[PDB]
């Protein structure tokens, strides 16, 4: 059965999913990013810092992540100096945006599908409806309402959220005061207590982070009533009851560009020194092996994308040349999403799933430095039960407690008497690579500055990695493969497709920019 | 009142900003203020044909559509077909045509919907335009004479993104019987928010008054006004951003970021041409090319000169201290 | 850290303002920030001897007292005995002597505790004085040389009342290891809040810049600055009141009420003498007797004259419109 | 047994209570207001509008009420014109302050005593501890935290709370915009939904206001789980279980000066026209009969107060001449509270209990006009079970839903294009009487302006009415009589004294000013 789902909403933009269903299971899937704005085209010839304004407008939910990497692209391009405080503020605000995204997406974009009638027979369905029903869910309302708190911290340092450009080459525009930091801590603590611990976990962030294995997570759910009936515990039990752990596995190969630089190790941002300075480690997990991320291995294919091109392009020389969808579809093109691929040795240019799960696998890589995230939890989950909608979601929600602690510590680390900005030299020439881990995964900017102008500006967003269409080798993108194998109980309401696409927290505005 | 929220050439920033709403929060606004949010791309439960059924009913008049909120640009490319923005089986512009004409009120939220915004910057690959404006030029996609069924033009809630209050308070006013209290300026913006300037309530106006310039970012923003060296457009930008603080915390200018004039139709001003980002365009290095709204260069510079001489000592020192 | 909050010649406004705290709220501050609120007249569970046991332990050093918050004046009348304020079997001043000397930090919250405030206005029937100040004169009740066990003077959190953030953020800083980031001005006020002026962030500074005066209350406050006809002390008052909005909504001056200079030690200024309430004292009806801090009459008036001539049209019209 | 409780806290100021306990029951009680500031003395010779600044500083929690009546004292003294919008704003802000006071006082000042060990044997004690425990009570935290919301509305119109003086002769200083009113409605609706309906009532305000009899209240508690387990329903059940309905009866005679003028009926404030224009009706309920309030019948006695004087003084000619407590106690004086008494025909100058209960009885008076509060609920409760700590409390909490609806309607009634202020003539001469119903009851200002100066300024606060000491006839004040008959299970922790004094929401800073 050929099924075309249009629109598949709650993916931050326009998504149309075409699947071939055989015996109730998706055998093939096509992800169609249907909206294009061409910010990369617009950025050409613009001020070198125009990305700080434009790139956040790629996306409302993850625009601060765009700002973070857009600034670091300039920091590397202009060989700037990053005062430790500025790095902390960037880290805090990047994490805070993600901390806002995690509940906002989970309740508003993802969890409401748990009330789908396909689960009506579940003993937990009524509770899921009470909790996650749109706009009235007892967990929906506070989770969504409180999701604004972390970005209040962002606004404290950035002036506002969304739509700040306060991360500039050389640091940040802002000069946080004592009340800014204390208020930010108070907001973060209140949000962590009120939502993350009381609602999501039913326990302390520390208790959740003691989970180093899948069995620990299962035991954590059954340890006591609070964790059992927490949104996390209920979600895990609901997933295991309704089968969200059975599909959405996807490629099983992951890309994490990492973010959250250790301030002392990225005072002079460079492309080469990026990986070592990361706290949230970069890492490519493919074929069961850990690889060090190298932006040089990133290529974007547009064979099935509505762009001109015949071979994969590294984003430094990347092009965004639209083709009319009418003509593109005659050539087999079906998405405005490029097809980012990573050159993994022995595997060639392969799709890599980006997102929290990718980060969690990267954090499980060996040889972690002291400042680096070293978490074996999702290596064990990956080996124990493998990827799925549930595991992918749990990776996302696992970062809440993890990032909260990082932000809480970074706020303490701020030395308010010290510099937040080093006046950079606005070099007329420079190639910059800024990358971060937006809430949805690896977000990367490749910028080429020439004649004090943006010569080239290529943005590869995490959902482009995940939702990008088939490459020249017809290899499905991570979401497309994750969709493959997804059961379809009701073709009229193919919620399982939404689960898989939303389990990636897919952002279509990011996908295409 | 039924609300249908569509995203065209959008980044969803206005939705996310909208979701940050407080007093009322989005959930209370959707549920507790009689505002039936029929669908929203970022929040709507329906997908596929189920979502299309809602859209068509509003488009064809099967069910009432009281408020049509459009976020993002009306994408007309390629060649006016709008296929660079395909939504629910149609070009988004086609949905806009039907839903805007079927809606009692049409609200353009964000510069993209109001005026074209960032996607409308040259070369405008998506053929982006606002609902009723293309930058400052009235007419946009729907035409200058478009009026909703209640006789109102597109209510432009500008911003990149719009502050949640700029839309929610309007929605509350509509829901609480205060639609008549809503007055719109020449850009169809609610005057209750856009008669003030971004500078209105800015923490640096005293520095602006005494022409004390922020010289550098970071700790340099502990003093001074961003007008002179960072191209702050606050004095030329209509907004409550420093009256109604962003995220209930701050604003760009308070935090040390120049106002980009994102409530004004020309945003991004100068299309972010080289030298215009976080810089004040000046003539001879001393006279800003753009002076505050309602001022002329001669009197502004003369007053500025007098202000510097009269500038008190505190205006030259850090004030936003740790 | 143990917190003992006492009220002398207090109205509890700082407590009520404190209870309006958000980010953090009072409950989270008391519970979630390690701040053990041993007792508070408005919140303490203990009464009678049970409450006295807590007070005496702090006073006699039986139990640690980290922060002694005093609200209200130190009432010394009649004849320096303090019996116009009897608390827990002693004159409140006696409690202040013991607890301030036993406390690691002493925080005077509100003008009454900081400087004497309203109860200290003439004829001062209660013999009211601040902990370490009597109006602007240093020394108050504890003397100029008083230092808490951590070597700090009385931390003056002024205001009538103090904004919750002026105290809670300080308490958070103490609780989060940022006591060293707290810098105090000559009045022992946290500079992080009191280096700015009330005018800093006021929505009327543009009118002030162009010397456009609010002429009448109510709808007359939709335009203009309150300096010239309503005696607004914002330019002479150190406060974040328009940076950190009151109740997260507004401030006096934004709402159309002149700043009374209640963060300054002289509050109420001129002891609310006839003609000084909501009026600007002027010489010859044109020159304000008090000019903004750091300014002189000659340059201010000269700049003011230039500003009027350069005043843009919008500065003379309503801006805070419906 | 002679017991001296010092301090009796959570009464907004310094209170010392002396009681004579015989067989576990208080037979005599003395209320000692122990802190004096002399604002009435300070106001002498000051600017006629100095009360707008000074009187709010009488009290933090009820300062806006002071402002409300202080402004109306000037409005009457100067024969000002009050635009309807200004009256609405004053009404809204007066009610909003009271709406803030009701939960703040109930949870922070009163309910925590419900966790007293004297109730350890109650089957509801554990639940009371969970709900009302100080700073951790599941009802304490949200009730106190949300109590700030109504005064955000106050701040919207007044700039801040506490400590606004925005109510001036001729109207209000402020010029509310559309966003001010919509935000105020949103804040009020959120507060009503989140605390008043979900937490306090477990039902709509309309449902609670359908209670016209005590039996209706009892049936309302048992009608369903939400109302049964609401703070209100639990409080009623807790009171009936632990015996808070058995004592604290007090005088049984009540004074309500009323407030919340109908805008069309008080455009030109006068002393004579005050009662008719009131929405929250004035009224003196004494000896089972309803009397119309007349400020001329108010007298303040200082026989047992630390003031000079030999006969009761009407506050227009009132004096605040302190006597040293050492000398005063030798003369039998024991409080800084004056002894306000009301001349009820046939009863002479009698103490009258002020507060919500007084208002509720006044609202039950006959001949209510359409704009006037007409509520027979507490006439029935008074006849059925009589006054008590519980009934007094219920009257307070009954006004939450009632005042919320009034404020919600007043916000709608605002005509934002119309005047908020009429420039008054600052007459050098004038006698003004401003009165309102602060959260604690009848709050009244008698001001005499002469030579453009405050010649006399007398403030009679509701707790002065309630907590004022014995008059020249040795007749106990309402709280003193309410204390009489109160059981004392534990002399070391005489919580029952706190219940009675706090059931009046006693404010000692107001008492003395
Ligand atoms: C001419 C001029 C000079 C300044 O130094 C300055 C500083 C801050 C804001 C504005 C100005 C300005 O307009
Ligand atoms: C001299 C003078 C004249 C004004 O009109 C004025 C208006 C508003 C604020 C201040 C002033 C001022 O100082
Ligand atoms: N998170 C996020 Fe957005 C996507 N995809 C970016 O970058
Ligand atoms: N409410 C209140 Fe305060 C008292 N008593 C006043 O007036
Ligand atoms: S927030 Fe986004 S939708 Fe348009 S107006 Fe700004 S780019
Ligand atoms: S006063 Fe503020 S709004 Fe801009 S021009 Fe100066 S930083
Ligand atoms: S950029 Fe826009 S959000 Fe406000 S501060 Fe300037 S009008
Ligand atoms: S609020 Fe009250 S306690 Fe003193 S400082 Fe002002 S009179
Ligand atoms: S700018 Fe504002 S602070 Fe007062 S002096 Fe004018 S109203
Ligand atoms: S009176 Fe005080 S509260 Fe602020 S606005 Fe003026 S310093
Ligand atoms: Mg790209
Ligand atoms: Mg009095
Ligand atoms: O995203
Ligand atoms: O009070």
């Amino acid at each position: 059965l050929d099924l075309f789902v249009s629109p598949l909403g709650r993916v931050e933009g326009d998504l149309d999913v075409r699947v071939t269903i055989n015996d109730g299971v998706v055998t093939s899937a096509w992800t169609e990013a249907a909206m294009f704005r061409g910010f990369e085209i617009i950025l050409r010839g613009k001020d070198p810092q125009a990305g700080l304004i434009v790139c956040p407008r790629i996306c409302g939910i993850c625009g601060g992540s765009h700002l973070y990497k857009s600034a670091y692209a300039l920091d590397t391009a202009w060989r700037t100096h990053m005062p430790p405080n500025a790095t902390l503020i960037r880290n805090i605000c990047q994490a805070c945006e993600t901390l806002q995204s995690i509940p906002r997406y989970f309740y508003a974009l993802f969890a409401i599908d748990l009330t789908n009638k396909n689960y009506a027979k579940s003993k937990l369905y009524d509770e899921a409806v009470r909790r996650f029903a749109p706009y009235v869910g007892t967990s929906y309302q506070p989770g969504v309402v409180l999701s604004a708190k972390p970005v209040e911290v962002y606004a404290i340092f950035g002036g506002q959220w969304p739509x700040s450009s306060f991360m500039v080459p050389g640091g940040v525009m802002s000069a946080p005061t004592l009340s800014d930091v204390t208020r930010a801590i108070a907001i973060l603590e209140h949000w962590n207590d009120n939502w993350l611990e009381k609602q999501w976990l039913g326990c302390s962030v520390d208790r959740w982070l003691e989970n180093k294995t899948w069995n620990d997570v299962l035991a954590w759910v059954d340890e006591n009533e609070s964790q059992y009936n927490s949104d996390c515990g209920f979600f895990i039990r609901y997933c295991l009851d309704v089968g969200l752990d059975k599909y959405g596995q996807g490629v099983g190969n992951y890309l994490a560009t990492g973010t959250y630089f250790e301030p002392s190790l990225y005072e002079n941002p460079t492309i080469e020194g990026r990986n070592a300075a990361l706290i949230g480690r970069s890492g490519v997990f493919a074929d069961g092996r850990y690889f060090e991320f190298d932006q040089a291995n990133v290529t974007e294919d547009v064979t099935h994308s509505f762009y001109e091109g015949n071979r994969p392009l590294h984003p430094f020389e990347g092009e965004t040349i639209p083709v009319n969808p009418e003509d593109g579809r005659r050539q087999g093109k079906y998405s405005w999403a490029k097809s980012p691929r990573y050159a993994v040795p022995g595997l060639g240019n392969v799709p890599l799933e980006t997102g929290p799960l990718a980060r969690r696998m990267a954090a499980s890589a060996p040889d972690a430095e002291t400042h680096q995230d070293d978490d074996p939890l999702f290596a064990d989950i990956y080996n124990a039960i493998g990827p799925s909608v549930m595991v992918r979601q749990l990776a996302r929600m696992h970062e809440g407690p993890k990032y909260y602690k990082w932000v809480r510590q970074w706020l303490d680390d701020l030395e308010l008497k010290e510099s937040f900005y080093t006046k950079p030299v606005e070099y007329a020439e420079g190639k910059g690579f800024g990358s971060t881990e937006a809430a949805r995964g690896a977000l990367s900017d490749w910028i080429v500055i020439e004649d004090s102008k943006i010569k080239n500006y290529q943005v590869v967003t995490p959902t482009a990695w995940n939702i990008g269409p088939r490459d020249a080798s017809e290899v499905l993108g991570p979401i497309e493969q994750a969709l493959v194998g997804s059961p379809i109980v009701d073709a009229e309401d193919p919620v399982e497709l939404g689960h898989v696409a939303r389990s990636f927290d897919s952002c279509l505005v990011c996908t295409v920019h | 009142a039924s609300v249908l929220w569509f995203q065209g050439g959008a980044c969803s920033g206005n939705t996310m900003s909208f979701l940050n709403a407080d007093e009322p929060n989005v959930v209370d606004l959707i549920v507790d203020f009689g505002l039936d949010l029929l669908w929203h791309p970022s929040l709507g439960l329906e997908l596929g044909n189920n979502a299309q059924k809602v859209f068509w009913d509003c488009a064809k008049g099967e069910r009432p559509l009281d408020i049509f909120v459009f976020e993002g640009t009306v994408i007309e490319a390629p060649n006016g077909t709008g296929q660079m923005d395909m939504f629910a089986g149609r070009p988004m512009k086609d949905w806009v045509t039907d839903l805007a004409g079927a809606a009692q009120i049409v609200v353009a939220i964000g510069d993209c919907a109001c005026f074209g915004g960032i996607p409308a910057m040259e070369p405008n690959p998506s053929g982006s335009t606002g609902l009723q404006f293309h930058k400052r030029e009235k007419g946009g996609f729907l035409g200058p004479d478009f009026r909703s069924k209640m006789g109102l033009p597109v209510i432009n809630v500008p911003g990149c993104p719009a502050h949640p209050d700029w839309i929610t308070q309007i929605l509350v006013a509509l829901a609480t019987g205060r639609a008549g209290d809503i007055t719109l300026d020449d850009l169809h913006r609610p005057e209750t928010f856009f008669k003030t300037f971004t500078q209105t309530g800015c923490t640096r106006v005293q520095f602006f008054e005494y022409k004390q310039s922020t010289l550098s970012f970071g700790e340099g923003t502990r003093t001074g006004c961003l007008f002179y060296e960072f191209g702050c457009r606050g004095p030329m930008t209509h907004s409550p951003c420093n009256r109604i603080l962003w995220n209930r915390q701050s604003s760009k200018t308070r935090a040390g970021m120049p106002c980009l004039g994102c409530t004004e139709p020309e945003f991004p001003h100068f299309d972010l041409a080289p030298g215009t980002v976080f810089k004040t365009q000046k003539v001879s290095g001393m006279i800003p090319k753009e002076v505050p709204e309602g001022t002329d260069h001669l009197t502004y510079m003369g007053l500025a000169a007098a202000a510097r001489i009269a500038a008190p000592q505190w205006s030259k020192e850090d004030m936003f201290v740790v």
